Order: C-alpha cells, then sequence, then structure tokens
C-alpha cells in the first residue's frame, strides 16, 4: 500500500506547521513599499526577498530536526542553502502565463516582472535569467505549486553536507535527514500518484543539480547595481554589492 | 553574516 502512515503523516504535519508562517501578511514599511511599486529597482527586488529570508530563518528554528543540530551547525546550514531555497521559493511563486512572481498576500496586479533581471549585473545576468526559466521548467504544473512538495524540497536543500560542518554528530544529523525528508517526498507523491510518482524522484538529482549550481552562481548578480542605503542589510550578506 | 547570526540566534517569542 501507498497510502501514509501515521509517522508520515505527522511528519507532513510538521513540516507545515514549520512553514505555516511564510504566507502571513507583510507589515508596512521597506519591504512591502517595494512589493507595491510598479517600477521597481534593483534594490527593491534585494528588499522583496529579505521577507522569505527571514521566514526561512524562523522556519527552520521550528525543526526539531534543526534543533538537534549544534548552533554553529544551524548556522552554517543557514547560510549554505538559504539561496537555495529562496529560488524553490521562485519556482512556487513564478507565474509563466504572465512571465513574473506573485505573492499569497498581493493580488495579480503585484508582482516582480523576470524581465527586472535585464537591469541586473551585465556579467551574469543573461545565464541567471536563463537557468532561473530552465529549471522552473522541468517541474510539473501541479508539483511546483504544491506547497507540500515545494517545502519538502527546501528542506531537502537545507539538509545537505557542508564541508564547514564538522561536528560528527551535526554531520550525522544532516545527512539522516537528507534521505529522509527525500524518502518523505517520494512516498508522498506515491501516496497522490502511484507508481508515476517514481519518474519524479527519479529527476529530483537532476533538479537538485540545477539549482544547487543557480544558487551557487547568484552572488554577484546585483553588483554594481544597488546603493546600500536603498536595499535590506540581510540579502546584503548573501549578494555582494559594493 | 552578524544579521543572519543575530536573526537565527534570538528570541522570536
Ligand atoms: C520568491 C520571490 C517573490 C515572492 C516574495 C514574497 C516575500 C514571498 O515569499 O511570498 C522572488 C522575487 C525575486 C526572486 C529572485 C530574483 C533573482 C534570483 C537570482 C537567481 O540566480 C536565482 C533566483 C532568485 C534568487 C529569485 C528567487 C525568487 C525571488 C526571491
Amino acid at each position: 500500500s501507498y497510502q501514509l502512515n501515521a509517522a508520515e503523516l505527522q511528519a507532513l504535519d510538521l513540516i507545515q506547521e514549520a512553514f505555516k508562517g511564510m504566507n502571513d501578511p507583510m507589515e508596512q514599511g521597506r519591504q512591502a513599499t517595494s512589493f507595491l511599486k510598479n517600477e521597481k529597482s534593483p534594490a527593491d527586488i534585494m528588499n522583496i526577498m529579505d521577507v522569505t529570508m527571514r521566514r526561512f530563518v524562523k522556519m527552520a528554528k521550528r525543526l526539531p530536526a534543526f534543533n538537534d543540530l549544534s548552533q554553529d551547525g544551524k548556522f552554517a546550514l543557514l547560510k549554505g542553502g538559504m539561496i537555495e531555497m529562496l529560488t524553490v521559493r521562485g519556482v512556487r511563486r513564478f507565474d509563466s502565463s504572465s512571465g513574473s512572481w506573485t505573492t499569497p498576500t498581493l493580488g495579480e496586479s503585484s508582482e516582480v516582472s523576470i524581465n527586472m533581471f535585464d537591469q541586473l549585473n551585465a556579467d551574469v545576468r543573461s545565464e541567471q535569467k536563463m537557468r532561473f526559466l530552465q529549471f522552473f521548467k522541468i517541474f510539473h504544473e501541479d508539483i511546483r505549486s504544491n506547497d507540500l512538495v515545494i517545502s519538502m524540497i527546501m528542506l531537502i536543500v537545507l539538509f545537505s553536507p557542508r564541508d564547514s560542518i564538522t561536528d560528527p554528530e551535526d554531520r550525522r544529523i544532516i545527512a539522516r535527514h537528507h534521505e529522509q525528508f527525500s524518502a518523505l517526498l517520494n512516498r508522498y507523491l506515491e501516496s497522490l500518484y502511484g507508481d508515476d510518482a517514481h519518474q519524479l524522484n527519479e529527476q529530483l538529482p537532476t533538479a537538485l543539480r540545477m539549482l544547487r549550481e543557480i544558487s551557487a552562481s547568484s552572488g554577484m548578480l546585483f553588483l554594481g547595481t544597488v546603493n546600500t542605503s536603498e536595499a535590506e542589510p540581510l540579502p546584503r550578506e548573501f549578494f555582494k554589492v559594493e | 553574516n552578524a544579521l543572519l547570526r543575530y536573526l537565527l540566534d534570538k528570541d522570536d517569542t
């Protein structure tokens, strides 16, 4: 039987609990103002991603799996995985018809166009744009729009082995959860789709390679295009602006 | 990465 057992259902409930605030409203402030501007600048894009980044930190801090790590292990995982998780949120939030990202607390008139890439650093913008579109295209529409699938992919990439993590128990915990989240994702998809799920599982390593590549090559995208006085600091820890 | 560390280490309650 492909039906989920109690432990699998409970793991999914816990994941949904940890992610439950990602879609909360924004408060008035720099980030909301940036999302609401029709004419967005590169700095506005940084201000927008700040919301998602802050919320990923909070999500992780709810997970028992994350809380079994040392503080240094937790820090290394977030630093190493932030942009990868952000890119997966980007796939969930991208509308192929409109060629834009939206957010679930604002209407369709509020968006970030794919063509915002055309304003970024010419050294890297073209291939980052193409990589994002190619990554988006490998997903089936009903899978990239499934919040539980997206959340699990985020956790699979968050719980990746990182060379800087040296505590042996941290490394063990990370490896075990990488495996567990991958297996749970496949079980979930089997419970919905039966044998047809297996093709999705077979594609996961291809997806992850594309995800790691795009995220690892993102760091200079804003260089020369942003004044630090206009952009949130957290994204500036991941993207070099000066 | 001072701000990432701060956000990780803060009491969100
Ligand atoms: C997910 C986000 C839109 C919704 C944000 C909102 C606060 C929410 O999470 O609901 C979009 C807006 C800009 C996108 C990045 C632009 C360039 C990028 C450059 C790349 O090389 C990869 C992907 C990213 C990081 C994009 C990921 C998704 C972002 C953060």
